[PDB]
RNA sequence: AACUAAUCCUAGCCCUAGCCCUACAAAUAUAAUUAUACUAUUAUAUAAAUCAAAACAUUUAUAAAAGUAUUGGAGAAAGAAAUUCGUAAGGAGCUAUAGAACUAGUGGAAAGAUGAAAGACUAAUUAAAAGUAAGAACAAGCAAAGAUUAAACCUUGUACCUUUUGCAUAAUGAACUAACUAGAAAACUUCUAACUAAAAGAAUUACAGCUAGAAACCCCGAAACCAAAC
């Protein structure tokens, strides 16, 4: 039994300079002759989903499987995403302890585009400033800092199964936008080997 | 059998605090299984104690016992999941902590001979266990003194206290 | 060595039918104007019932009760532990 | 708990079957 | 449709007026209406006990055991038997309701 | 068993009898059973003799807890933290009486 | 009385509560096999190169852990099994009786 | 927190009760299992001895009356009838060195252990035996004891079991760890009670007896002897 498909139906493309940004509201207005039919399909499963109600009860997932990662919460974060989404979560943080947080989310999040036996995947656009600090087996630090908070503007896509009778909406992917900045890098510094040869072969 | 060598590697440790030195890595490895004896293998594990990573390896690298080849290459798998896993930001920066050999499970058999008698044959095993920490090896004891030697029995004399008296 | 694991929780029911109607009627002969006899309710082999004996007058009561009705390898071997018996007793 | 019915013993003249091969001679005796 | 009537205590106190209720059920169970030495009065008869017993009991409250219900042949033995107290007050009980000093700490975990 | 086993010099605590003599033990703990012939003689102690040893001493917290308990037991602390057990497991009221005049001197 | 594609309720489990339908019955072990219920997650393909992917399996369910479900009032009712006209055995529940038909199943 | 190892409960059994029983093809007694001719085709005398009589010889068991009488190297022991009387699934058993030898007749063994689910990555649990490792040793001595500030020094002290004389500097036996491994009967007495010139639920004893209860006597090991097979 599979709740979820890999992949995105069809891949909403960021605008650059949406960070910046009614107005784009207005957009989802003109635009919802490609998405008002996909939305329909979902409100004929549940007649009660809402655009502009959504994000709300998106970010709680959001923001509550997140919390999960710090109490390792694996049970509850399962119900919170899906089957796809769960192993990237939690697989590299493999006997690792994360201190994380959520400060004021730094604009509203809005309902950017959804798409559909039938499988509905809604986009959802989220700038929110987060902390983050990650520490080894000894409980050395190893990645991000304890009490800084760090503005990452990025669109999480829930799913959900609209045919299942228990289905509901669980976050399945990320969407990155190219103009968003890159990552904080690791505090410890890498080597990278050189090329192997065998004893006849020269280095070239 | 026991297995506790590799459960002493699964062990985690509690975040720590601002306050606090950063943790020197230890690490646990082991082969359970080798067609060699002990107390073979015993020798070169008690050579090996307290060397560097690499000083070790370049021993190993011309040493004439099967075992010896063997260490090199548990110590090779050691420190390659150590960078890997264990956060080790230098491959030179280890040294032999500790190693030791232990008894494995063999098998019996009966070893005829050509005038009639016989005789228990037992293909021996053994175990290798090695802890490896993080950073140079520390650095060698120094013969004491003249003066040490002198001070300590003149502080033995004044400790000397008054025996079944009031 | 010692068991690592706890056996399972057990809990035994003292007024259970089979203990609460224990010894009932035990004084048949008595309250009952001696029409039968206690021995009469003596549940067992049938050679015992009511009677008693040692191991060898136990055994060679069997034999005679249902020597008839025995197989031939346990008869065999009741006479051979018999003997064996009858010497032990009657010469030690 | 109600206890059982007390046994009690068959009263009255009881006729073996003199074909059965089970009833004991002495049974069927002129003297029985 | 039969429902069990609430548990009574089998703590009695020898009433303040107990000779009043004494003589009043003598002068009511019996037709003398206490004659002389009503004390020394035997109880033999099967009717005049049951009767005197059981008003006795009904109206004081308190009932004669069993066991010592042969042993109330005469009068003054069921006045002397009624006038001592009983108390169903446990041992616990009394030692909860006797000053308990401040350094004397009791806990009924039962 | 000398050569096997600890020893110490004579000392006091806190030299506690130069000033006024303050008693070391500090709160004693009973555990008894309503039903259990292993507290018989615990039971009756109670009825009698812990009111008495109460007023004698009353500088010692005293806990009385009847319980569902299979062994009855005695739980002394001292004030410098010594901390000591005695079964009372059938034992009678003389018994009881003697170890606890023991544990408070 | 359960067969594969048989309506039924979960008495007990992680999904108790959930009707499902019956896929697979293991009739030696008393199993019963809801598909999409009772259903924890796990890995496939786990391998050197890759961790695997997370699938949702299904987990066995003992027979008194479900119950049959009238299908004009979905409830847990206990059924007990009398013929019909045409002689087919139909499973009749004890409490407002009713013939529960035999489900149709796409052949494996 | 280590190695070697250890851990577990059902594999099953035992005794009574109940019950008698009447449970493929192809090839085969030739050379059994060789699809058709050979070549006729066929068991079994008292059971004895061993054994007991401390050897050995006649001899030696295999409901009440009653262990009375007789018999018997009168000894180990053997022992009627008359005459009365006679209807009718369980375990104060065993649980992988225990219980059947057994998971198996594979003379005759050895052994297995996760969880509800492995279509949840195969389970845990234990300073737990001896043996080792972590951590070689430091004048002096049955290895400890008294001690001591102090591990060793100073002081005291002729290993153990059995057996010899109530003695071993004799002599036997012991590498060590775990399990297994040797006293069993009531005729009479004392004691505990019932009832009593009577006692006992038939068969017994009685001039205080009679009835019930309780109280007891091992293990391993020959050289041998005989029967029947091979």
């Amino acid at each position: 039994h599979l709740a979820c498909t890999a992949g995105i139906f069809d891949p909403y493309v960021p605008p650059e300079g949406d960070a910046r940004m009614l107005t784009q509201r207005t957009e989802r207005l003109r635009k919802n002759a490609a998405s008002q039919l996909a939305i329909r399909k979902i409100r004929e499963f549940d007649a009660n989903f809402k655009t502009k109600d959504f994000p709300e009860k998106a970010k709680d997932i959001f923001i509550e499987a997140h919390l999960c990662l710090n109490n390792s919460d694996h049970d509850r974060l399962h119900t919170l995403v899906t089957e796809h989404c769960f192993p990237d979560m939690v697989w590299d943080l493999k006997y690792k302890t994360v201190r994380w947080g959520f400060v004021e989310s730094l604009e509203p999040a809005q309902v950017v585009h959804v798409r559909c036996n039938m499988y509905g995947q809604v986009t959802v656009r989220l700038h929110t400033r987060q902390t983050l600090a990650i520490y080894d087996r000894f409980g050395r630090l190893m990645y991000g800092q304890e009490d800084v908070p760090k503005d990452v503007l990025e669109y999480v896509v829930f799913e959900r199964h609209l045919m299942n009778p228990y289905g509901s909406w669980r976050m399945h992917a990320k969407i990155v936008p190219a103009w968003a900045p890159p990552k904080q890098p690791i505090l410890k510094t890498l080597m990278i080997p050189g090329p192997q040869l065998k004893p006849w072969e020269e280095y070239e | 059998i026991s297995r506790k060598w590799e459960k002493k590697n699964k062990i985690v440790y509690p975040p720590q605090l601002p306050g606090e030195p950063r943790r020197p890595a230890e690490i646990y490895h082991c082969r359970r299984q080798i067609k060699y004896s002990k107390d073979k293998m015993w020798y070169l594990a008690k050579m090996i104690r307290g060397m560097s990573i690499d000083q070790a390896l370049a021993q190993l690298e011309f040493n004439d016992k099967k075992g010896a080849q063997i260490i090199k290459e548990v110590l090779l798998e050691a420190q390659d999941m150590a960078v890997r896993d264990h956060n080790v930001e230098f491959r030179s920066n280890l040294h032999i902590a500790e190693s030791t050999s232990g008894r494995g499970q063999c098998l019996k058999r009966i070893r005829y001979h050509g005038r009639g008698r016989f005789g228990i044959m037992e293909k021996v095993y053994c175990h290798y266990f090695v802890k490896l920490v993080e950073g140079p090896p520390p650095p060698p004891e120094v013969p004491k003194t003249a003066v040490d030697h002198a001070k300590d029995y003149i502080q033995q004399l004044r400790s000397r206290t008054i025996i079944h008296t009031l | 060595f010692v068991r690592l694991t706890l056996p399972p929780p057990k809990v035994v029911d003292r007024w259970n039918e089979k203990r609460a109607l224990f010894g009932v009627y035990d004084n048949i002969g008595i309250l009952g104007n001696f029409e039968k006899h206690p021995k009469e309710l003596i549940k067992g082999p049938v050679w015992l019932r009511g009677w008693r004996g040692n191991e060898l007058q136990r055994c060679v009561r069997k034999k005679k009760f249902v020597g008839n009705r025995m197989f031939i390898e346990d008869l065999h071997n009741l006479n051979k532990r018999i003997s064996y018996l009858y010497k032990h007793f009657n010469r030690h | 708990y109600r206890a059982p019915p007390p046994p009690r013993r068959r009263p009255g003249p009881h006729s073996p079957d003199p074909e059965n091969l089970l009833t004991p001679r002495w049974q069927l005796t002129p003297r029985y | 449709v039969l429902v069990c009537p609430p548990l009574r205590s089998r703590a009695y106190t020898p009433p303040s007026d107990l000779q009043s209720r004494l003589e009043s059920h003598i002068k009511e169970v019996l037709g003398s209406s206490l004659p002389n030495n009503w004390q020394d009065i035997s109880l033999d008869d099967g009717h005049m006990k049951f009767r005197l017993l059981a008003g006795l009991a009904d109206g004081l409250g308190h009932a004669v055991p069993n066991s010592r219900l042969h042993q109330m042949c005469r009068v003054r033995d069921v006045l002397d038997f009624y006038n001592v107290p009983v108390q169903d007050k446990s041992k616990f009980d009394e030692l909860v309701a006797s000053n308990l000093p401040p350094n004397l700490k009791i806990s009924w975990s039962y | 068993t000398g050569r096997g086993t600890s020893s110490r010099f004579l000392t006091s605590v806190l030299h506690n009898g130069l000033g006024r003599y303050v008693q070391q033990l500090q709160r004693l703990s009973l555990s008894l059973s309503r039903d259990a012939p292993s507290s018989r003689g615990a039971r009756e102690f109670v009825e009698r003799e812990v009111t008495d040893f109460a007023r004698r001493n009353p500088g010692v917290v005293v806990y009385v807890n009847p319980r569902p308990c299979a062994m009855p037991r005695i739980v002394a602390e001292y004030l410098n933290g010594a901390v000591r057990e005695e079964n009372v497991n059938s034992k009678s009221v003389e018994e009881i009486k003697s170890l606890v005049q023991k544990l408070a001197d | 009385h359960l067969f594969c594609g048989d309506m039924v309720e979960i008495l007990e489990g992680k999904d108790a509560g959930k009707q499902g339908k019956v896929v697979q019955v293991v009739r030696q072990r008393n199993w019963v096999v809801l598909e999409g219920l009772n259903t924890h997650y796990r890995y496939i393909g786990r391998t050197k190169d890759h961790r695997g992917t997370m699938i949702a399996s299904e987990a066995p369910l003992l027979h008194h852990q479900v119950k049959l479900v009238d299908p004009v009032d979905r409830k847990p009712t206990e059924i007990q099994w009398r013929f019909t006209e045409a002689g087919e055995r139909v499973r009749v529940s004890t409490r407002s009786g009713r013939i529960i038909p035999k489900p149709e199943f796409p052949r494996a």
